[PDB]
């Protein structure tokens, strides 16, 4: 649960071209506005999968 | 009037995935993009892979 | 290469104002054949700046001297040559045009009160095109912020 | 890991085990290097006694393929003997056919698809071997080709086959290769051999030395090494 | 895990690697063959998967002589194999005889070269069910092969996806009067039961066989006879 | 699922066999990249070289290559299945001209190597050559030709054509681009070639990495660019 550290920068290491805005969406954008996705009355994004290397 | 078949949990994917893909441009509701954006990103071409002894 | 914005500009610091409009258009190639280059990752950038500060020195003629930047579909063609030739995956030259489009819209805000917002107007439509290219990243979407101001 | 067994079949990531068991059975032979000049090639390998019981003369590695083509053959000796063998035939058919000698290019294929054939079926292995082939010729200059275990066969100025493969190309690269002939070079492959693996793990080693080109007039042997001794009087000062 | 290979039957059933073939023949594309009063209509299923590829390269429906159509359901490298086999089998009867063969003796010798296949035991059987077709004699025949080195002779069948739901189609649709038209329409009404779609002059690639002889017709015809035909 | 360990080319359970669509990928071992284009009475292929030593030449890593004097080709995959492929194609080229009395169209080639790839899949105990192959070359009343054959033995040919490693990227950029219905005027031909390869891997590189196949109804024969000319027209398509 609580263990769980952070990073010193947004840029740990690198290549945040989808990550900043994507992850921004899925995240933080309907906890700001929940009332965006209720005029169609769905649940905030599902969530994606970090896969790759 | 469409065929290529699409089933009901198919159909309510493609409300949805059409809906959230309009709202994340922050509008009101789809003006027609996003369900033929949903079609053309749903389907989903099938598969890619391997279209050799069909 | 590390010579070529040394001779470009070190030795056509006098050749913007014995000529008359000739070596715009005449280190336009000149610009370009240094432009797809990114060998130091500062000196072809800052080099390359200081060729469009000479050119912000003839931006004067091209806003005073000739028609008021008629020239600027010639300037966007040059820009449109040097960014969509080397599309740099918006890097390794590029931090050159911060300052560059921050300085045009520096010479059209001090242009902008005196004359009438034709020059203005065309520049802010040009770097839409520049801009709705380049990003959110640095101060030219706020420049997009006031030059909204100004269409208002 | 797997699915290992045999030459024919597949991986679930698409690749063939035996083949590249058999490319990794080459790294561990003997070091063994070539080289070109703009009138000749030179070979060289790194060839070990065992402890006393050889004869300092015998296995000789450089072979002698057709008479202005020899090998510089590493991994297994014997294949590599019969590998040989098989191309000093097809240069044997291609000098019946045609009367003249052959282009090492065509060589090379021909012995790059022989290499293939082994690679293919089930019944058979891959090659255990890993060699290099020169040339010299008054139209054509000089040619410097090499054959994996696979059968992947394309041209180079330089290459080593052996452990340091890395380690002897890290330097040989930094040879001004084009101006040089090849009366340099003997000196030069010399010091590069001499360089690696003086005395570490083994005991003593030994250097043999091929060599064609212009000088040769187009025939191919081993150098006269004893005549002018031109390793060791540089290798001792190749230490400092 | 057993059968494995092709050499040895199973503790009570049947040949599991033909069996497995059959349902790769199941699992292809579709088509529908139909036999009419006076001739005999091909039609199959062809999507490109790209919008890049041309309808000019590869050939479904596929003539053996001038007279005799042929199409499948599998797989197109097989295909061609066994057409070719097909070509040179019929071109050797009419060297013996001077007369163009009889389409029972063509499906005798296919059947007797996939039943060759089919016999042990490390060729795999061909993934392809084919329909064959011919009007010799007078009367058009219409003959379903498979896999196995079996043969049947059909009125109107169908073989690929949803074999099944065109197969009640066709028992509910067909019948077995009918002119050649009709037969195409009901045809094109069946694979359009089951396809995709956009079903277009290059989707689809149908092949008749009157008794004046085979023929194959063009997107031309397609198009005009496929402009909303219903 | 399998189960069976796919060791021999059988026939699994619902429905496939695994042996062929795993030599599919023995492509994407190369690290390689191929792209046709047919617009017009011209045909060009497009294929990077991956050369990181120094030491190593730069003539023999050619890909491109001339099967007849008016038929070229390219190659991905491993290399030694390739040239084998090659070979093979050649000497069919030849037992065509030595039977038949004239040159061969370059769809009777792509028959015969599929053909032969169909033998060695359907008898087994042989490895099915896992490389692909396209084909270029003219034809009188046809034009241009540009063609595909499959390790598998499927054979098929078009307009825009790519295959290696990131062609599902190239095809959607072909399907983006091959929509609209310009002509395609030669260097609108070479300039998409550059560009399509230029947008799938995003590097814009020298003159010296790719190689440029081309073959045109002016010159029916088959032709390899120089250093120059390449960079002649990657600096025409530099805007
Ligand atoms: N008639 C219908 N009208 C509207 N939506 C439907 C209809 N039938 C199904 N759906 C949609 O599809 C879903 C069907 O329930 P599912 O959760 O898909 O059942 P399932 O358990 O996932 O499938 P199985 O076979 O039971 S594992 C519903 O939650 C709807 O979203």
């Amino acid at each position: 649960s609580h263990e769980d550290p952070g990073n010193v920068s947004y840029s740990e290491i690198g290549g945040l071209s989808e990550q900043i805005r994507e992850l921004r969406e899925v995240i933080e954008l309907p906890l700001t506005n929940p009332e965006l996705f209720q005029r169609v009355g769905i649940i905030p994004p599902k969530g994606c999968l970090l896969y790759g290397p | 009037a469409r065929p290529d078949k699409i089933s009901g949990a198919d159909i309510n994917s493609i409300c949805q995935e059409s809906g959230m893909l309009a709202v994340r441009e922050n509008r009101y509701i789809v003006l027609a993009k996003d369900f033929e954006k949903a079609y053309k990103t749903v389907i989903k071409k099938d598969e890619q892979e391997h279209e050799f002894y069909k | 290469m590390a010579d070529g914005g040394s001779e470009r500009a070190d030795g056509r610091i006098v050749k913007m104002e014995v000529d008359y409009s000739a070596t715009v258009d005449q280190r336009l190639p000149e610009c370009a054949k240094l432009a797809k280059e990114g060998r130091l990752q500062e000196v072809i950038e800052t080099l390359l700046s200081l060729e469009k500060q000479t050119r912000t020195a003839s931006d004067m003629v091209s806003t005073s001297r000739i028609l008021v930047a008629v020239v600027k579909m010639c300037y966007e063609a040059k820009e449109w040559d040097l960014l969509n030739e080397n599309i740099m995956l918006l890097s390794k030259r590029r931090s050159q045009l911060k300052q560059a489009v921050a300085k045009m819209v520096q010479q059209c805000c001090t242009y902008v009160e005196e004359i009438t917002d034709l020059p203005i107007k065309l520049r802010l439509i040009d770097t839409l095109r520049m801009v709705t290219e380049g990003k959110i990243y640095v101060e030219i979407e706020r420049a997009r912020l006031t030059k909204t101001l100004a269409t208002i | 890991t797997g699915y290992d067994l045999s030459a024919s079949t597949f991986s679930p990531d698409g690749r063939v085990f035996q083949v590249e068991y058999a490319m990794k059975a080459v790294e561990n032979s003997s070091t063994a290097i070539g080289i070109r000049c703009k009138d000749g090639v030179v070979f060289g390998v790194e060839k070990l006694v065992l402890s006393k019981l050889y004869e300092e003369g015998s296995n000789k590695r450089l072979f002698n393929v057709d008479r202005h083509v020899g090998m510089a053959v590493a991994g297994l000796l014997a294949d590599a003997r019969s590998l040989a063998d098989i191309a000093r035939e097809e240069a044997s058919n291609f000098r019946s056919n045609f009367g003249y000698n052959i282009p090492l290019k065509h060589l090379a294929d021909r012995v790059a698809m022989y290499v293939h054939a082994y690679t293919l079926y089930s019944a058979v292995r891959p090659f255990g071997c890993s060699f290099m082939l020169g040339s010299y010729s008054v139209n054509d200059g000089a040619q410097l080709y090499m054959i994996d275990p696979s059968g992947v066969s394309y041209g180079y100025w330089g290459c080593a086959i052996g452990k340091a493969r890395q380690a002897a190309k890290t330097e040989i690269e930094k040879l001004q290769m084009k101006e040089m002939t090849c009366r340099d070079i003997v000196k030069e492959v010399a010091k590069i051999i001499y360089i690696v693996h003086d005395e570490v793990k083994d005991k003593a080693f030994e250097l043999e030395l091929s060599w064609v080109g212009e000088l040769t007039n187009g025939r191919h042997e081993i150098v006269p090494k004893d005549i002018r001794e031109e390793a060791e009087k540089y290798a001792k000062e190749s230490l400092k | 895990g057993y059968s494995f290979s092709l050499t040895t039957f199973s503790p009570s059933g049947k040949l599991v690697q033909i069996e497995y073939a059959l349902a790769a023949v199941a699992g292809g594309a579709p088509s529908v063959g139909i036999k009419a009063a006076n001739g005999v209509v091909l039609a199959t299923e062809k999507k490109q998967k790209s919008i890049l590829y041309d309808e000019r390269s590869v050939h479904k429906v596929e003539p053996i002589t001038k007279h005799i159509g042929l199409v499948y359901s599998g797989m197109g490298p097989d295909y061609r194999v066994l057409v070719h086999r097909a070509r040179k089998l019929a071109q050797q009867y009419y060297l013996v005889y001077q007369e163009p063969i009889p389409t029972a003796q063509l499906v005798q010798r296919v059947a007797s070269v996939m039943q060759e296949y089919t016999q042990s035991g490390g060729v795999r059987p061909f993934g392809v069910s084919l329909l064959i077709c011919g009007w010799n004699e007078g009367r058009p025949y219409l003959f379903q092969s498979d896999p196995s080195g079996a043969y049947f002779a059909w009125k109107a069948t169908a073989m690929g996806k949803n074999y099944v739901n065109g197969k009640t189609f066709l028992e509910k649709r067909y019948n077995e009067d009918l002119e050649l038209e009709d037969a195409i329409h009901t045809a094109i009404l069946t694979l359009k039961e089951s396809f995709e779609g956009q079903m277009t002059e290059d989707n689809i690639e149908v092949g008749i066989c009157n008794e004046a002889g085979f023929r194959r017709l063009t997107p031309t015809e397609v198009k005009d006879y496929l402009a909303a035909i219903a | 699922s399998a189960g069976f360990d796919r060791h021999i080319t059988i026939f699994s359970p619902e429905g496939r066999l695994y042996q062929v669509e795993y030599a599919f990928k023995a492509i994407n071992q190369g690290g390689l990249t191929s792209v046709a284009v047919r617009g017009k009475d011209c045909a060009v292929i497009v294929t990077q070289k991956k050369v990181p030593d120094k030491l190593l030449d730069s003539s023999t890593v050619t890909h491109l290559f001339k099967i007849t004097e008016n038929i070229g080709c390219v190659m991905t995959g491993m290399t030694a299945d390739s040239r084998s492929q090659v070979q093979r194609a050649r000497y069919e080229a030849a037992n065509w001209k030595y039977k038949y009395g004239y040159e061969i169209p370059v769809d009777m080639l792509c028959k015969r190597i599929a053909d032969i790839s169909q033998v060695y899949t359907q008898n087994a105990e042989m490895r099915p050559l896992g490389c692909c192959m396209i084909l270029i070359g003219i034809d009188e009343e046809q034009g241009p030709q540009v063609y595909k054959c499959d390790p598998a033995g499927y054979y098929c040919g078009f307009k825009a054509t790519a295959a290696g490693v990131k062609q599902t990227e190239s095809t959607s950029f072909l399907e983006k681009k091959v929509k609209k219905k310009f002509d395609w005027t030669f260097e609108q031909t070479v300039e998409t070639a550059i560009t399509c390869l230029s947008t799938v891997l995003s590097i814009d590189f020298k003159p010296s990495e790719i190689e440029v196949g081309v073959v045109t109804v002016e010159n029916p024969k088959f032709r390899i660019l120089t250093e120059a000319e390449i960079d002649a027209h990657l600096v025409a398509l530099a805007e």
